[PDB]
């Protein structure tokens, strides 16, 4: 009857490897171009209205945008694997989130971000390169994700 | 307006000769600095432009200011829509020459600098050295719970005392050890965000509270 | 491969041979091999190896064959890094040449963790009693060091035939033995596993021995 998600540590292993993601990414020069846009969740809190917004109302925003991520993600690793020279660093990276998604995508589907999903209620943002991809994937996971799993976690 | 002096001299020393930027409710920004200067100085001197990445760049109206020490400061407070936290905010600060000045990004988020907790209250515990210190998060601070603590105590500058241990995040509560019998202690506060969603500055060290220890010896 | 393995992979063969056993060193990857000494037959094709992840499609993967020690050949499949999705039903597909199904099972990558034997242990006078402080440093490359609990050991001698265990709590990676006997020269290792519910898997390798002597009485 665990809703792990709410373990504090056995999420903040992924907001982690983000930051390794990072960490890599921006040491990374054109090695690191999508050639293409990847249409990324837009990763931007505004506390005077997240605040204001209900559980459920996030658990949407958060759904929609961790689905949009791991499109991403895959067409990242897509578009890397047909490279000829394939970053072995980034490789890796690309790789534990490709992962990384699939274990969380399941987590949430636990605290029941999906039934909170197509309950009808009451944006774009592109990365041209890896190094903006995990960026946006960071902030999404330490940002309305993590902002999120919280109040729900009752 | 007031506290504001506080936490930006608070800030200043730390790091004087730069760009400070800061938060509060997380709801606001406000960035500065202070250069010393005579034949010359004012507002039509420098120019401020900053961007929310995948924003139009935009100007911030900067203000100026006296300070206790005789040089002038200059301020933005980004217009509260644009405190957008968790995305790369880059800043540009610009004289009128069009010389670069000042440049930086960063994360709202990652700058929030909480005022200092209240109510802190340490009591005996009947045990040997064993201290009870309650207290409650800074006012008006949205998160308690990522909000991570951090406790001195000193015998009082009559022996050269200090001692630092740091808190759970969300934890309002410490019991500390082995503290010396009679003694006048000093039980001070600070308080911060954790990581890795947060980060900013040392909170300023909250009202003291005092107390001494009986005679649990032999 | 490299003995890492070998070694490691020895502790699990006394585990059920005839059985699949996976396991993970890092919840970032895993493996799973069986061992099984045969005739000149056994090569390259002739076991298929296939797996897949909750509601996604089946792979195969590619598979290892190698010689052990003990005479027998070893088979394994390291899954793609991509697939090391903990928290996610992992079931286990295995075959040989014709159409003969030898093992299938289903797991989750972080409920089989063997984690490298902990580091940096180093005994030490209890300056304020006769005790010994234990402090340690967790594996390396190992996420979730705060879900992790270790088992000191406690010998008087290979021979001395009287040892004492205790149990160290999930994150604490020091401890000191209070009551214990002077002008003796005692030793420690540790070794670590992970917490359940949320984890588990198998004790770790126990770390290179320690050696001290408590003062008097």
């Amino acid at each position: 009857p665990p809703r792990l998600i709410c373990d504090s540590r056995v999420l903040e292993r992924y907001l982690l490897e983000a930051k390794e993601a990072e960490k890599i990414t921006t040491g990374c020069a054109e090695h690191c171009s999508l050639n293409e846009k990847i249409t990324v969740p837009d990763t931007k809190v505004n506390f005077y209205a997240w605040k204001r917004m209900e559980v459920g109302q996030q658990a949407v925003e958060v759904w929609q945008g961790l689905a949009l991520l791991s499109e991403a993600v895959l067409r990242g690793q897509a578009l890397l694997v047909k490279s000829s020279q394939p970053w072995e660093p980034l490789q890796l990276h690309v790789d534990k989130a490709v992962s990384g998604l699939r274990s969380l995508t399941t987590l949430l589907r636990a605290l029941g971000a999906q039934k909170e999903a197509i309950s009808p209620p009451d944006r774009t943002i592109t990365a041209d390169t890896f190094r903006k991809l995990f960026r946006v994937y960071s902030n999404f996971l330490r940002g309305k994700l993590k902002l999120y799993t919280g109040e729900a976690c009752r | 307006d007031p506290k504001f002096e506080s936490k930006a001299a608070l800030l200043a020393a730390r790091g004087p000769e730069e760009l400070l930027c800061f938060t509060e409710r997380l709801e606001d920004l406000v960035c500065f600095w202070e250069e010393a200067a005579s034949a010359g100085v004012g507002p039509g001197q420098y120019s401020f432009s900053y961007q929310l990445e995948d924003e139009p760049w935009k100007l911030c109206r900067l203000h100026q200011a006296p300070t206790a020490r005789g040089a002038v400061r200059f301020w933005c407070s980004l217009p509260t829509a644009d405190t957008s936290s968790f995305v790369p905010l880059e800043l540009r600060v610009t004289a009128a020459s069009g010389a670069p000045r000042y440049h930086r990004v960063i994360h709202i988020n990652e700058v929030v600098l909480l005022d200092a907790p209240v109510g802190l209250v340490a009591r005996l515990a009947d045990e040997s050295g064993h201290v009870v210190l309650r207290w409650l998060p800074p006012p008006e601070t949205p998160m308690t719970s990522h909000i991570r603590y951090e406790v001195d105590v000193s015998a009082g500058q009559g022996a050269g005392s200090v001692q630092r241990v740091e808190i759970l995040e969300g934890r309002t509560e410490c019991v500390l050890s082995n503290l010396r019998g009679r003694t006048r202690y000093t039980f001070a506060v600070r308080a911060r965000m954790a990581e890795p969603s947060f980060g900013g500055f040392w909170s300023e060290w909250s009202e003291p509270v005092s107390l001494l220890t009986p005679s649990d010896l032999d």
